[PDB]
RNA sequence: GUCUCCGUAGUGUAGGGUAUCACGUUCGCCUAACACGCGAAAGGUCCUCGGUUCGAAACCGGGCGGAAACA
RNA sequence: GCCCGGAUAGCUCAGCUGUAGAGCAUCAGACUUUUAAUCUGAGGGUCCAGGGUUCAAGUCCCUGUUCGGGCGCCA
RNA sequence: ACUAAUCGAACCAUCUAGUAGCUGGUUCCCUCCGAAGUUUCCCUCAGGAUAGCUGGCGCUCUCGCAGACCCGAGCCACGCAGUUUUAUCCGGUAAAGCGAAUGAUUAGAGGUCUUGGGGCCGAAACGAUCUCAACCUAUUCUCAAACUUUAAAUGGGUAAGAAGCCCGGCUCGCUGGCGUGGAGCCGGGCGUGGAAUGCGAGUGCCUAGUGGGCCACUUUUGGUAAGCAGAACUGGCGCUGCG
RNA sequence: CGGCGGGUGUUGACGCGAUGUGAUUUCUGCCCAGUGCUCUGAAUGUCAAAGUGAAGAAAUUCAAUGAAGCGCGGGUAAACGGCGGGAGUAACUAUGACUCUCUUAAGGUAGCCAAAUGCCUCGUCAUCUAAUUAGUGACGCGCAUGAAGGAUGAACGAGAUU
RNA sequence: CAGGUGGGGAGUUUGACUGGGGCGGUACACCUGUCAAACGGUAACGCAGGUGUCCUAAGGCGAGCUCAGGGAGGACAGAAACCUCCCGUGGAGCAGAAGGGCAAAAGCUCGCUUGAUCUUGAUUUUCAGUACGAAUACAGACCGUGAAAGCGGGGCCUCACGAUCCUUCUGACCUUUUGGGUUUUAAGCAGGAGGUGUCAGAAAAGUUACCACAGGGAUAACUGGCUUGUGGCGGCCAAGCGUUCAUAGCGACGUCGCUUUUUGAUCCUUCGAUGUCGGCUCUUCCUAUCAUUGUGAAGCAGAAUUCACCAAGCGUUGGAUUGUU
RNA sequence: GUCUACGGCCAUACCACCCUGAACGCGCCCGAUCUCGUCUGAUCUCGGAAGCUAAGCAGGGUCGGGCCUGGUUAGUACUUGGAUGGGAGACCGCCUGGGAAUACCGGGUGCUGUAGGCUU
């Protein structure tokens, strides 16, 4: 899908609705001291080997995209996550489509 | 292995009847509802919104609540040994008015006006309706012609 | 590599026409419904027998082909080739199937029993009722005897029981012989093709008035 | 192996062995559900109904 | 019994917008004569029937014949 | 998911921000009395696409496309 | 192969009464009530959970109890229903139809145009007009589980009153041209108790077994068929003896 | 289990240890692409802990550096194993000595065979019998023979067959 | 201590449905039409199909138009290029499968936009009246469009999807961080996302003929039973063959049967066991009769032969090859 | 008796052709300065009032098509419940109730609300 960079919608913290800068959200990476790696840590240290499952059983191929939303007002940097539909093509302000066009040769 | 899906087995249930389809006649959406009057759902196709589920096509229920387009319902659903009241929204163009209620209620006005004049004059009446009675004791004159006397036909092979 | 007509004598199925669910139709054996003289005007051949069936069964194109043969050799032996009109009233609409089984000492070897018992298609038959009429023979008054003759010899193609019946109706048409003559002669009835027009009083006065001029 | 996947035979004796009851009907059905404009419009007009209360026994009087 | 593939000059052959090549045959070039080589011509209603479209060998359906794979 | 590499005439390989080349294929010439072999010429670049650094980009930088390496793996 | 009659991992004791959704067994009498093999979920398909079917414990009410013997002195219970009736809706099966749509399909007839073949003597303006095609028109034969104008029988919902009907008045922040609309509330009057039939109802807690079914009429799907496999309806067998 | 413990070893390459094949005779063909094994790092990709540097108040975060291994590159088939197709081509057809190609690397060489290995198959031909799905001999596009195992060859066998 | 190698060794796993199981397929989560028997519900490895996507417009308004096809005309132009008129109930299009729906529409072309936004509850669908998903009607904000009424919180409707734990991001000058205070950090509260397709959601390769155990006739391999497609044996009609002549002897196209000596189909009995091929031996039975007895018919001169009737009394052999039937 | 504006039901109203239309009206019609739209003042928008019922529209007509409603089809098809009814079956008959649809043959061809005009 091709979704324009930016959008005119509801800011939170503005109370209204606002022109906000979009962008994709990536997944940050892991913290290592947060309490569930901390706790899978200690598990794993030792003898035993695995002691959690390890998923690799994978189906689904596309991810639901996120877009990051945040509000251009300079005093509200406010930002907010949306969810689109699964796609498997993503394009992030790509060009617009015209309708009276010929196919290209 | 039926499919679970909320409009299957609705092809003609939702369909328009022959020669009956485009515009919604508009007296459909001058119809008004008060709260605790009789609607029948019938649930037509032309309008996607606010249908009602093919369970609750041809039931009848009472309205309960008012809104902008359509109305909430109070109708029973027969569901395996027990029969439980569902509370449906449902848009105006898929109810109309159920005549049951009306009949008895023109009935109940000339009761009251036959009971008025009764106790007015003094002149006992029948009030409670009663089944078909069995047919009184008739004369039928011959008019000076003897029945017509019928016998069966002959069979022939038609075709 | 045909079964018995046994296996397939009564309508246990629903109809099951050759549509666009169902492909691969083998084409029906019997091609040919009309017979002797096609052309003949409707007052050529005022007579009309009909093979009547007293069974709700199935017969197959197969045994129509065959009584359809048999019926218009003996007609053409006995009135001449250009003495009579054949009509098979009955088209082989109805497709009935086969579940394959492998003909050899073996099951292991993919013969799968009853799984996926839904059969390919085989043949087609025609679905006839009680009083259904199964052929028709249009000709002279004088050929009556031999127009029963065929059918009687007809008869040995179906399963069932057939009726051999001498219609009131003119020839082909669904008016009475008895009044169909004055019919036509007071201009009720317009001689068209092998059959008749019916003319009733209604309807511009044109088409009157091209009548009766 | 295989066996019978779906039946209602002798359900419906199952179900009128106790009786299938309708749904126990009485006076003032609940108001959950209703428009919440005009439910609270009412609660107000509930809440004010006190006043007045002089009026309507003059006028009952 | 089924599945798959194929039914085209005499032969093997490729192939929606009127059939290519080679051999088989004939002829013409070249030679003193021959052989070869070059070139031209003839030769396939495209398995059969039915169907859609402007038009089918090609696409579709049915049926025959032949060859592998299952059975 | 991370760190890397490559992507082009029909086929293959090399390449300078200042004008894409070489061989094998096709066609046509040259050498020879002639055929081969050999020499030349012509055409041919799915420059993997897009945006940019860029005066200049096949080259450099990011985004995808597959082709691949070495890793890493708690829904 | 052999390793004390033991070897694809000896023997002894212990952990150990190892675990078993699987097999077998499970001890006195009478009385009362009395099933399920179905729904949903489960690495679920020889098992569970869950709803249903069962039992037990109740509780809240209704009718009156009658005359010491004898002896009633329009109007006659809360409420309920695998039933009918009276109204009122719902439906697309059976049937029917194809000279009605969508598909399929037979045969003649009448027409005038065409990239129909062509066509007897017409290049010549087929001087001509004979035929076969296609097409059109009005007819014609045969059809449909996944077609349909029409359309049953059986069937499904609702109503057949006192929680009803009719008069006034008050409240509202909702609605609003308006003493508007709507809802709520407060008083008052109406009883011939507003179809038939039958029956006493309402409500709570705890809960076992079951969750392999099978058969018959009729409807019905796959199959040549089956004492076959799979559904619908009711009844039965299972759980039931007796003629 | 452990000790600079112990076996080979009271040993020392004509020796110990690990494999395959299986006397003699005669040969032991082609393939290093794959998987193994092994060898040099040639800049070189990836690569842990420790160590180093920077930021921070510190926890911590980031960066640089780059052991073995893998990857890259050589060798190796009496290592495991593999040894197919397609196009053109000889003056009757037919085959293909010859020339090219594709999947990868090479296309089954010498030999042997309906063999204890061949489905079709009781193959076809000769012989043996009156008659032989048996035996022997021969043929070989061999479903699916084949070279550390192939083909022979005396002697021997409580081995299988005529 | 860290990294590599490590079936030498250890532990474990190696789905389900299923006309037995395996191979095949997904009937395992869903959607359309039918089945389905005119409310709803209803099964089979029933039938015809589809799904794991696509769309900044193909979402939201508003405006203006009319579509498929056909007829008749117009330079090249022809069956199809474009222009014009007329007819045109939709015979088109609406992303996709199908069904429904739709015409100054829901289609096509434009203009402006982001209601595909922020929130709390209720309800419908599957349903246990649990969840997810999807959907309907409201209510409170903030907006878009239009002159406005209004319409819009995704796609005309029916499908297009996902728990706990963990991780990641966003939000509240929010709460806690353990004797107090400041600051990092961490924990929390609310909402998105990273996924379990066996789709209410374990983390999972084989082999066993060296095998074992608990069971199962809930379930195959051999008999028996139902059936008789297939196999075998008959009948009816008689187009034809028979130099001539349907029927001496045959019998095409059809059609009706019988048998259980074939092979299937099923899974009712048997898995705390009914010894599983063939041959040998031996007895009895059937007749659909090969021979023999008595007969009828012939395309019966004789001889030989062929068809049929009563008929199972009696007989039906010796060998090569092959385990063989 | 009609019309106009807005309608309700949505063919008894639609479709094809022909005839008639007094008065208002509705329209055709004239023009492009402004408003506003076009390739084109054709459409749309605007400003008008010379001509006309030619068309739209209204009423009528057609042994008209269709539509609506009856008859026939036909107590037929089908069907609830019943039988130790028939038949080898296929299927059929009866009892008890209900009960259609073509072809064919008749009749009809818009009713009406609100507001405002014309018609001696
Ligand atoms: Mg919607
Ligand atoms: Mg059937
Ligand atoms: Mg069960
Ligand atoms: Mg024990
Ligand atoms: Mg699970
Ligand atoms: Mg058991
Ligand atoms: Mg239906
Ligand atoms: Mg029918
Ligand atoms: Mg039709
Ligand atoms: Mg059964
Ligand atoms: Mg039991
Ligand atoms: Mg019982
Ligand atoms: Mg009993
Ligand atoms: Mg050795
Ligand atoms: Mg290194
Ligand atoms: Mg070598
Ligand atoms: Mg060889
Ligand atoms: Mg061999
Ligand atoms: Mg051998
Ligand atoms: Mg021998
Ligand atoms: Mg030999
Ligand atoms: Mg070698
Ligand atoms: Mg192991
Ligand atoms: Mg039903
Ligand atoms: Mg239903
Ligand atoms: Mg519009
Ligand atoms: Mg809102
Ligand atoms: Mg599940
Ligand atoms: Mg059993
Ligand atoms: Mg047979
Ligand atoms: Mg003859
Ligand atoms: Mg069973
Ligand atoms: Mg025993
Ligand atoms: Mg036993
Ligand atoms: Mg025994
Ligand atoms: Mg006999
Ligand atoms: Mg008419
Ligand atoms: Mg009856
Ligand atoms: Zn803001």
């Amino acid at each position: 899908v091709n979704v324009p960079k930016t959008r005119r919608t509801f800011c939170k913290k503005c109370g209204k609705h606002q022109p906000h800068k979009v962008t994709q959200y990536k997944k940050g990476k892991d913290s290592l001291y947060a309490q569930g790696k901390r706790r899978y840590d200690r598990k794993q240290s030792g003898y035993g080997g695995q002691t959690k499952p390890i998923f690799r059983k994978k189906a689904k191929t596309t991810k639901k995209i996120v877009l990051r939303l945040e509000c251009v007002e300079p005093n509200c940097r406010s930002k907010r996550m949306l969810a689109i539909k699964r796609c498997k093509h993503f394009e992030l302000g790509g060009d617009k489509k015209r309708k009276g066009q010929v196919i290209q040769f | 292995t039926n499919t679970k899906g909320k409009r299957r087995g609705t092809r003609y249930m939702f369909s328009r009847p022959f020669r009956k389809h485009g515009v919604v006649p508009l007296a459909t959406y001058m119809r008004i509802y008060k709260k605790g009057d009789i609607v029948d759902i019938k649930g037509m196709g032309t309008v996607q919104k606010g249908m009602p589920h093919k369970c609750y096509h041809g039931k009848t229920g009472r309205v309960y609540n008012v809104t902008q387009h359509a109305v909430g319902i109070v109708v029973n659903k027969q569901v395996k040994g027990k029969i439980l009241a569902k509370r449906i929204n449902v848009r105006i163009e898929h109810i109309k008015h159920s005549k049951s209620r009306d009949s008895f209620l023109k009935r109940v006005k000339e009761n009251d006006q036959k009971k008025k004049e009764a106790k007015e004059k003094g002149t006992w009446v029948q009030l409670k309706r009663q089944p078909a009675p069995p047919r009184e004791a008739h004369f039928v004159r011959t008019n000076g012609k003897e029945p017509e006397l019928l016998e069966p036909i002959p069979y022939e092979f038609m075709a | 590599g045909r079964r018995p007509a046994r296996c397939y004598r009564y309508c246990k199925n629903k109809p099951y026409p050759k549509s666009r669910f169902c492909r691969g139709v083998p084409d029906a054996k019997i091609r040919i419904f009309d017979l002797g003289r096609k052309k003949a005007k409707v007052d050529e051949f005022p007579l009309g027998g009909h093979m009547v069936s007293d069974e709700y069964e199935q017969l197959s194109s197969e045994a129509l082909e065959a009584a359809r043969i048999c019926a218009n050799k003996y007609m053409v032996k006995s009135c001449g080739r250009d003495g009579f009109h054949m009509r098979v009233r009955l088209h082989p609409f109805h497709v009935i199937r086969i579940n394959k089984m492998l003909s050899c000492a073996g099951a292991d070897r993919l013969q799968t029993g009853m799984r996926g018992a839904f059969g390919k298609p085989q043949g087609t038959v025609a679905r006839v009722h009680i009083g259904q009429v199964i052929m028709s023979i249009r000709t002279k008054l004088q050929n009556e005897e031999h127009v029963i003759e065929a059918l009687r010899r007809a008869k040995f193609k179906f399963p069932g029981r057939q009726k051999i019946h001498i219609s009131k109706k003119w020839g082909f048409t669904k008016f009475n012989a008895d009044e169909f003559e004055d019919m036509v002669a007071k201009k009720c009835l317009i001689p068209d093709g092998c059959g008749v027009k019916y003319v009733p009083s209604h309807g511009p006065l044109d088409k009157w008035r091209v009548l009766h001029s | 192996a295989k066996s019978k996947n779906h039946t209602t035979h002798n359900q419906s004796r199952k179900w009128h062995r106790n009786g299938i009851k309708k749904p126990r009907s009485q006076r003032y059905e609940s108001l959950k559900g209703v428009d919440p404009k005009f439910l609270r419009n009412m609660r107000f007009a509930k809440k004010h109904n006190k006043k007045g209360l002089k009026k309507m026994q003059a006028n009952n009087a």
